[PDB]
């Protein structure tokens, strides 16, 4: 008995966002949920690890229901209807019927009560942008499929007052810490599976927005007024990032950010296509760059960077030292080294907020 | 390539 | 021996072109064929269907000779390096040496010997624009991979003095004619290979140019100044295409081409997925579409038509009929149509140059 | 669907 009428893009906005999440096994996955109570719409999508909710304040006379419907057939309906026509929705014999202006639609559905949180332990507000921040300068570091499953994801920490990200794959790591000033009694880690952790980023939009977040022993919510997000949480421990920091880097060197880069983009294109082996030979004022590849084809550049001490040969995979330069915000990029067994420590010019830990491969 | 841990 | 200097922006245009057409069984297809003949160097790609030269006059002081390096390798190092640069390339014990500023690079080559066009029995001068309309106004008609070898492709027809494309695939039919008063002294036909014309099309850039064309027995020659476009032709007989052209149509509907595209993209959606069928219900100035599929979802609307005759009723598979709006540049289409089992021909709504053919399906 | 030969 469930109906109600919407404006085309009042529906199209939370139906595209919770679409985004519909990917499937069990076939009421592939739907939205519908849920009418009062003068509110609820538009629910899931792959059973996230779970998106969209919000829609109804103004014309709605009565309540529940129900699921194709999500991706119901937002290409939507998509395809002329701008800012009112839709008509209603569930008679357990079919969707659609109409608007001279189109009619009839969908097929699946019971709402076939449609698939947790005390909170710390639950704080923060800005949108300096979330997605975070996420957006560690995310390339986060493993993917890795057989350590703790590691396909991002590491969200508070501690002191402090909202720190860690991503790594075992080769390298990526670090940002912001100081939210979050009142927090104790250190508490959160490991956000690498999927939710991404697709989350992606919604948080609001330049000028906020987001309230929750913190549970098991899931992570992110609540905008718009929509809210709830994702699962990788049941397991962290590994102790603090001890694979390098500390005692000797060898400071500051160079351009993009000469850097292009000059790391021109040798990648004859370095071996599988390992991305380079190698770099540093010495006063100077960084040497060469790659070859099993068809023994070279590339060989010198880029000017501002150091003084002792020279040094290190190896490194190219695209690791591409992903770090990728995020680094700043004109000049500190690179902190020591031998060519330990790893590069990576910074911006003027702040320690980011840093990036890249291991050498053995030349 | 080397490891962290 | 083989030396030369040329600048970033000038290797690069023509490098873009002849790698676009690189695609390999034979190692030395990879590659491009660099010829230094006095101040000229020339650059060829091929996939032996289409071979593309492009052409570069060479300021300084160059030593002639031919060799063959990786096409996309060299592009990639090109792109990379700074804009404006300075460019010296020559070859040294079988190997490509390239210097840019700080920048050093080694390629590996295939001797020149071993990189892989009949006489003429028409030649004429065209406007590119005018040519790339005859291609993009057919295209999508053309079979891909058919059994019957001669459809993947289009036809290129110069009769009277009018230069005609058909492209088919046996369930609909394309045709755009312009009379641009070629010489012929009888009717000429080449099928071109779908490949082929597809990246002719893409190469007819020059709004501004003319192109001139040789037509073989074995092959089509398309010449810019800038570029020599070559390819092999489909060996094969072009089915008799006037014999299937729809004569005696009775029923003539005038709509608006984005209308009946919008309300044929709605109903689209719920149609089945391979099989793309809709209904069509013809009356006095109205069009009725439906579409369903397996699922028992229905998608309806009604279009406001000019039209005035007796009912039909007609099924299509709607991307054939998208795919003909999609061509048509008048605000207004024409479509003409007799009974259920016959084809529908679709003009512009102000002239019969375009004409395209779509075999319905039975309901 | 029909063909056209």
């Amino acid at each position: 008995h469930m109906h109600f009428t919407i404006q085309r893009e009042a529906l199209l906005k939370p139906l595209q966002l919770v679409a985004g999440v519909v990917e499937q096994t069990l076939p009421v996955l592939s739907n939205v949920l519908l849920v009418v109570e009062g003068q509110q719409l609820s538009l629910t999508g899931t792959d059973l690890e996230v779970e998106l909710v969209g919000r829609v304040v109804l103004e014309d006379a709605a009565e309540p229901g529940e129900i699921t419907v194709p999500a991706r057939k119901l937002m290409d309906i939507c998509k395809s209807l002329p701008n800012d026509v009112l839709i008509d929705i209603r569930v008679e014999e357990q079919k969707l019927l659609v109409k608007a202006g001279r189109s009619r639609f009839t969908l097929s559905t699946l019971p709402a009560n076939d449609f698939p949180e947790g005390p909170g332990s710390l639950n704080f507000s923060i800005a949108q942008s300096k979330l997605r921040r975070l996420i957006d300068r560690t995310s390339f570091a986060m493993a993917q499929q890795d057989v350590r499953y703790y590691l396909n994801g991002m590491l969200l920490e508070v501690n002191g007052g402090t909202l720190r990200s860690v991503a790594t794959d075992g080769h390298r790591l990526a670090m940002c810490s912001l100081d939210a000033q979050i009142p927090s009694q104790d250190r508490h880690q959160v490991i956000v599976p690498r999927k939710g952790i991404l697709e989350l980023a992606r919604l948080l939009t609001e330049q000028d927005g906020e987001v309230g977040i929750v913190l549970g022993q098991h899931h992570i919510r992110a609540t905008t007024g718009e929509f809210t997000f709830t994702s699962k949480l990788v049941d397991g421990k962290f590994p102790d990032y603090e001890r694979v920091l390098p500390r005692g880097g000797d060898k400071l060197v500051v160079g351009d950010r993009q000469q850097l880069r292009e000059a790391f983009s021109r040798t990648a294109i004859l370095s071996n296509e599988k390992y991305r082996g380079i190698r770099l030979q540093l010495s006063n004022g100077l960084l040497k760059i060469q790659a070859n590849n099993p068809e023994q084809e070279e590339a060989e550049e010198e880029v000017q960077v501002e150091y003084n001490g002792g020279n040094l040969e290190i190896g490194f995979n190219v695209s690791y030292l591409l992903d770090v330069l990728g995020v680094i915000g700043t004109e000049q990029v500190r690179f902190i080294l020591s031998d060519s067994n330990s790893s590069a420590l990576v910074h911006e010019a003027d702040n320690d907020d980011s840093a990036y830990v890249v291991m050498p491969m053995r030349l | 390539q080397a490891d962290l841990f």
